């Protein structure tokens, strides 16, 4: 009877309305709502039991439940009527402390019941800390875990087990891969040390591995044991000491004794303690933030819900076997004590360094296997074997198997029997704006003619060597099985449920999460594998090409923004490199309510920064005196981490003046390059401006080039491109410099002060090479470096990368043409195989090459020409540092591979690989309920979109909704249930569609009227934080900024709103006053969420909430709707998605232009972008959204109608923003940046056909405040009935409701004009 | 033959034409004109066949 | 020689010109007029060269 069964899929609604007859659309929707109500009930029935078991294990065993519905609220309670509306007004001094009788029982369970649906679980722990090795001193959950593990597998030395590596074996394996830097004796520049010694290790131990802190800690060790990196001769430690003796005896007489030469000869210096080194290496390398602590995930998915997992897939017992034996065999060392000291969880290792990652991998394996519904044997097997290989070494094993996995993804489909080609209309490769429409299918046996058919053995041997290397150190996993089974991956076909396998394989590749690599080692080797040897003619060609290409772009009529505008644009950029927050002191004197453990307390504790602070106060100096030139200064360096454990990415932040000056110099180049709308322009070559969010619209050319047989695609990729330019930077930067001297009317005058310089002057000062030096922190010390090249945070890195990438491509094609002509005169490729149009597309580092033909060359011709091209590029475009490898890119025919999105035979093969559960650089454990529920719904939506079964993924997600979303409110714990996901706009019985409005209208009888109010009270009361503006008091400074930013006014400064209620908050004069607070919500919004945590509990404690919404009060609907069956054919380019979604796509076709489809997140952003040069200084999506939220529909129009903007477009984007606010609630993550509805954006339901669906009206043109509402309702209705199986082709407006809507403006325009009529 | 080899059509979006018409007519936005209203019901989903 | 010694131009900002035009036109704010809507698509960023 348990719903958690594969037999019960949340997809039992598609074959419902397919055949039978439908009536007036009021009762089938009620039937769906009733069915979903029933499903939610049986879901909660066992969700409560699972929560009870989890809490019983986590704490004292006795636990009892009690229904606490409204009839019980009559029972004993506490009322601080005064301190009722909990709010914040304006190491702590305590205020008045009055006692309260502890209204709730200490250790019980309180589950709510609203309209026969348990939805909120409430309990509290009254701070029962009594007074505040050692296995007993463990958490109760850990004690239970250890007891169960010891009960299962006591002793016997169970084989095929975990064998953690020890120090004296790690040394034997990696003694030849560790060297000591020895600052003066490496004899390579751009590295300087201030620690007298440093360790360089590559390959052997570049990533930390699972080692124990107790086997051979070797408290002190002599480093001489290894080897000196720079010189073989200077390595003897005895000479390394007799030299010291002789030099010291000389110094006794009196000598210069250069410290560099002297201290080197001291044998003392080569001493370090291994434990501290390993701890420091671990504490900058592995990050652990995630969303939930693992101790909850460990028992919740392995000791209470395990029966659910095993009953379907029996192969998964091995993972639990391994985990339990690992805990039982050693014990104690397994450690996860989390330190939520301030707001960041930091793991603390004890017994093992990589013990945590081991558990991470063990849990991600079962997570991936369960959610992907593999329906074939030996494939989930090979997944299990790869997983047990990555089991033993969680990080190093990831890189070891990365080679095998990527070479497996390389071919993966060569030996096939059917492919189901997808046919598109002819696509004109020339026009970038061209779109693709689907037309049909055809079955074909011809295998794709990619590469690696020539180098099949070279890759088979390479992957087999990688696998045997992994196995040899591993537990002897029968290499014969591995070699036999790995050959199964390329014997697949593109039919049935085999498309999911390619997507599933990449997810297993990122099983461990967000590891990094040592920075020093990478900065050492990446600067070594670069060769210059070449001719000066090539350098001259590069220089001339770059200079010509800059000149043709700089000259234009695009305006250049002024310095005050560009300053506020920089703050908006918030580059991780650019941010440098600094605040002398922002006293948090906020009176915060405290936990009612016994008595309420009011306390104030100060806190500073916590958000990017632009130092707009220091703009006074930045606008005036500030010289932008570089002379060996030192700046701090930050590092980022990537999934897949590929390596460490370094970011080079730049000072504020450089970023400001740079933006002005390249604004005219950057704009044309990112035109977004360009038609056969010379800019075409650059693809920098794309949505990239969805693949069909963002990269149409790749999909087409993958299906058409008359063209081939060249997707070569390069080595570390930024480092590779360190030998040609002096030429490309010189070309950049003199390319701005011409085509610029201004001449050089030699100034060094910002704002006192010409556009031409900036170029002489900024593009003068001489890069700065960067200081970052590493293990056992901090190192600095000097990088000549494109750098990173430079205000033009993408432009430089795409200029260089498009330059050498021409020079490579020039000589490839000669080589092809040579082959043609001899007998090989043959005549009549000549290309006509070749198009090169560059997006930063990555680039692609497409050539078209009239007669398609045969299969071996493609191999010959691709080999010729790849050989031409490697000597013509790779002799000056660049390095191309044929085995690195999906070069070939019938399939093209852009950035992480590739398409074979018209089938998109997206890579997903998104992991919210184990994210990095986040505080999701200390996030609010709103942010959690926003992230909990959209990452999973992307996961299902990019290939995952909707049923099992959401079943697994629902198994932790109570375990997650546990807000802490000072001895007040919540446990939300499945109902809360209805409020954000998700229907379980429905698809992955944003069915928010339709639910909400029907969310009156079937509950669901509570959760939306709960999320509103969790979020919307932050508007009080917005209303907590901080006035200027402690400091004034030059305060010339207010003079600096100004906009022309109509109603002076004492008008445009008589009352400050909508005047002072958006004052032209107060521009900076407003943005100072509107740039600092978060630093106190994090604690406003904490105080709101009290209010949300008090809502259910009191009679608050449970009130009807305001949206359903307004009556919107249609009449006389015509409904017919869907197409029922399955050919879609997105083969990984469900069957029903494919059926919807073919009926309406692919969506195009990504603008006509409303998506109010981006529509107003596009309008704002197209509206430049008339906008005032401070404007963005955030300002408009907050202004509308604060001032309703009156004050928004009132304030902006007096801010010198025309009425028509302001009204249009006002309609857009009210549509945005009614599409969903607030959510700081949702409003900032924004998130699409995915499935809703890849189906053509734009206004092009949506206009045709609506029957023409006879009366006056309707206003835009309601047209964008009723058409949005029609769009949502169209998306839902189709999932059920029917389509609407006609719809009347129900004009008896349209007249009420036209009456509104009648008296509304009157209110707008009447308040003008009086000079109030 | 024409149907098979004419797979596209180069129209301008209806929104631009509507904006041009609203700008060209020197009449108040508040009052109602049956020329602007009439073209508001046009659709461009049958251009290819025509 | 002219290019090297003409480092700036004394143009009045465009916003004041728009406001001066608005006060002179007798037509209503809501009524669309093409002369007003045409000068709005202008910028003064190429004044030095001209």
């Amino acid at each position: 009877v348990s719903p958690f069964l594969d037999s019960t899929p949340f997809t039992t609604l598609h074959n419902s309305l397919y055949g039978q007859q439908i009536h007036s659309i009021d009762d089938e929707l009620a039937q769906i709502c009733k069915l979903e109500y029933e499903l939610q009930t049986q879901i909660a029935d066992e969700q409560i039991t699972a929560l009870k078991h989890f809490l019983t294990i986590r704490t004292g065993s006795p636990q009892e439940i009690q229904y606490v519905d409204k009839e019980w609220m009559k029972s004993n309670q506490h009322v601080p009527s005064f301190l009722g509306d909990v709010k914040l007004m304006f190491s702590y001094r305590v205020q008045k402390k009055h006692k309260v009788q502890q209204p709730l029982k200490p250790n019980t369970l309180y589950v709510y019941k609203y309209k026969g649906l348990p939805r909120v679980v409430l309990r509290f722990v009254p701070k029962v800390d009594t007074t505040s090795f050692s296995c007993d001193d463990l958490s109760p959950t850990w004690k239970y875990i250890l007891t169960e593990a010891k009960r299962a597998f006591p002793d016997r030395s169970y084989s095929d087990c975990i064998h953690p590596m020890t120090w004296e074996e790690w040394l034997e394996e990696n003694q030849d891969h560790v060297k000591v830097l020895t600052q003066y004796a490496h004899q390579l520049d751009y590295v300087t040390l201030l620690q007298d010694f440093n360790l360089y290790v590559s390959g052997g131990a570049s990533r930390v591995r699972n080692i124990d802190m107790s086997t051979l800690p070797t408290s002190i060790n002599v480093l001489d044991h290894f080897e000196l990196y720079g010189d073989a001769s200077m390595k003897e430690y005895v000479r390394s000491g007799e030299w010291y003796g002789l030099l010291r005896e000389i110094e006794q007489e009196g000598m210069t004794v250069n410290e560099s030469e002297k201290v080197f000869a001291n044998p003392d210096t080569y001493v370090l303690n291994v434990k501290k080194y390993f701890l420091r290496r671990f504490q900058q390398e592995i990050a652990s933030t995630g969303m939930t602590p693992l101790t909850d995930e460990l028992l919740n998915i392995m000791f209470v819900h395990w029966n659910i997992i095993v009953t379907a897939e029996p192969k998964l017992q091995v993972i639990k076997d391994d985990l339990l034996k690992y805990y039982s065999r050693y014990g104690v060392d397994a450690t996860f004590d989390y330190n939520m000291k301030r707001s960041e969880m930091t793991v603390v290792t004890r017994g093992h360094l990589l013990a945590h990652k081991v558990l991470e991998c063990a849990l991600r394996i079962v997570e991936t296997i369960y959610t992907y519904d593999i329906q074939d044997e030996t494939f989930k097997d090979i997944l299990i074997d790869l997983g047990r290989l990555i089991m033993r070494d969680p990080i190093y094993g990831t890189t070891t198997v990365r080679d095998a996995t990527t070479v497996m993804k390389q071919l993966m489909y060569t030996q096939g029997t059917q492919f189901r080609r997808i046919m598109f209309k002819k696509y004109d490769y020339s026009n970038f704006n061209e779109k693709l429409v689907l037309k049909g299918e055809q079955m074909t046996n011809e295998p794709p003619t990619l590469l690696a058919t020539t180098h099949y053995e070279e890759m088979d041997k390479k992957r087999i060597d990688a696998l045997i290397k992994a196995n040899q150190r591993a537990g002897n996993i029968l290499s014969q099985s591995s070699i036999e089974r790995c050959r199964y991956t390329d014997s697949l076909d593109l039919v049935g449920d085999a498309n999911r396998y390619f997507s599933a394989l990449t997810t297993l590749e990122a099983v461990a999460g967000f590891a990094s690599s040592d920075l020093l080692s990478g900065f050492i080797d990446s600067n070594e594998s670069i060769e210059f040897t070449g001719t000066a003619h090539l350098r001259k060609l590069l220089y001339h090409s770059v200079r010509e290409q800059i000149t043709t772009l700089n000259t234009s009529t695009v305006p250049r923004p002024s310095l005050p505008k560009v300053l506020l644009s920089s703050a908006k950029d918030t580059a991780s490199a650019s941010i440098e927050p600094l605040t002398f002191r922002i006293y948090k004197t906020t009176p915060e309510y405290d936990g009612e453990s016994l008595n309420l307390v009011e306390s104030t504790v100060e806190m500073s920064t916590r958000q990017k602070k632009p130092n707009l106060m220091k703009a006074a100096e930045i606008l005036r005196s500030t010289v932008t030139t570089n002379q060996e200064m030192i700046i701090s360096g930050g590092t980022r981490a990537v999934q897949g454990g590929k390596g460490a990415r370094a970011v080079y932040p730049t000072k504020q003046p450089y970023h400001i000056a740079g933006s002005l110099l390249f604004h005219k180049v950057d704009t044309i390059v990112n035109a977004n709308k360009k038609y056969r322009g010379v800019s075409n070559k650059y693809g920098q401006g794309i949505s990239n969010a969805i693949p069909h619209i963002g990269v149409p050319e790749i999909i087409a080039v993958s299906s058409d047989g008359m063209a081939i695609c060249l997707a070569l990729d390069v080595s570390a491109f930024d480092v590779a330019q360190k030998y040609t930077e002096a030429d490309i930067e010189l070309a950049m410099r003199d390319g701005f001297l011409d085509s610029e009317i201004s001449m050089i005058s030699g100034e060094t002060v910002l704002e006192r310089m010409n556009p031409a002057d900036l170029a002489n000062n900024l593009l003068t090479n001489t890069p700065p030096r960067y200081k970052y922190q590493t293990a056992l010390g901090d190192i600095i470096i000097l990088q000549h090249d494109n750098r990173s945070g430079v205000p033009w890195t993408g432009t430089q990368n795409d200029l260089v990438n498009v330059s050498n491509h021409h020079m490579a094609y020039d000589e490839y043409k000669k080589r092809v002509a040579e082959l043609q005169r001899q007998g090989k490729i043959s005549i009549d195989v000549n290309d006509k149009h070749h198009i090169v597309r560059v997006f930063g580092d990555d680039s692609t090459f497409i050539m078209t033909y009239d007669e398609p060359p045969s299969a071996e011709e493609v191999h010959l020409m691709c080999a010729t091209f790849v050989e031409s590029y490697q000597d013509t475009a790779g002799t000056l540092g660049f390095a191309i490898n044929a085995r690195k890119g999906m070069i070939g025919r019938y399939g093209s591979e852009y950035l992480k999105n590739s398409a074979i035979y018209g089938n998109i093969k997206s890579v997903n690989q998104v992991k919210f559960r184990g994210s990095e650089k986040s505080a999701s454990y200390h996030f609010g309920v709103s942010e959690k529920v926003s992230m909990i719904r959209d990452i999973t939506d992307l996961t299902i979109t990019r290939g995952c079964d909707e049923t099992r993924k959401w079943k697994y997600n629902l198994m932790m909704l109570p375990v997650d979303l546990t807000t802490r409110a000072g001895a007040f714990r919540m446990h939300n249930l499945c109902s809360i996901m209805t409020g954000v706009g998700k229907m379980y019985l429905g698809g992955t569609l944003n069915n928010k409005l339709i639910a909400s209208y029907h969310g009156s009888s079937f509950g669901w009227n509570f959760d939306d109010n709960l999320i509103k009270t969790a979020n919307s009361i932050g508007a009080i934080s917005d209303s907590s503006y901080d006035a200027i008091s402690t400091k004034i400074t030059n305060l010339a900024d207010f003079k600096d930013s100004q906009q022309r006014i109509t109603r002076d400064i004492i008008t445009s709103g008589r009352l400050p209620q909508h005047l002072n908050r958006y004052g032209k004069s107060n521009i900076l006053r407003h943005i100072l607070a509107s740039a600092a919500m978060g630093p106190l919004s994090q604690i406003e969420k904490n105080v709101n945590a009290y209010n949300v509990v008090m809502g259910i404690l009191n009679g608050k909430l449970e009130a009807p919404t305001v949206l359903e009060r307004l009556n919107m609907g249609f009449k006389y709707v015509v409904m017919s069956d869907l197409k029922q054919d399955d050919y879609s380019p997105y083969s990984c998605q469900g069957l029903q979604y494919r059926r919807m796509l073919v009926h309406w076709g692919l969506n195009d232009s990504r603008i006509t489809s409303f998506d109010p997140k981006g529509k107003l952003q596009h309008l704002l972008a197209k509206n430049s040069q008339i906008l005032p200084i401070h404007f963005d999506i955030e300002f408009v959204y907050r202004l509308y939220l604060q001032a309703g529909t009156m004050g928004f129009l009132q304030v902006m109608s007096y801010y010198q903007l025309p009425d028509t477009l302001t009204h249009e984007m006002l309609a857009a923003v009210v549509a945005l606010e009614l599409q969903l609630g607030n959510d700081k993550y949702a409003v900032d940046m924004g998130v699409y509805s995915s499935q809703a954006g890849q189906i053509r339901i734009n206004d092009a056909l949506m206009d045709s669906i609506i029957q023409h009206r006879r009366g006056p043109p309707l206003p835009i405040i309601d047209r964008t509402l009723n058409r949005l309702l029609l769009h949502t209705y169209m998306l839902m009935f189709g999932l059920m199986g029917k389509s609407i082709d006609s719809t009347k407006i129900d004009p008896t409701l349209s007249w009420r809507a036209i009456l509104e403006s009648n008296d509304q325009r009157i209110a707008q004009l009447s308040e003008l009529l009086t000079a109030v | 033959l024409d149907r098979a080899f004419l797979d596209g059509v180069g129209f301008t979006p209806l929104a631009e034409k509507q904006q041009q018409l609203q700008l060209q007519l020197k009449t108040n936005i508040l009052t109602a004109n049956l020329i602007r209203s009439a073209i508001n019901g046009m659709n461009t989903e049958s251009n290819l066949e025509v």
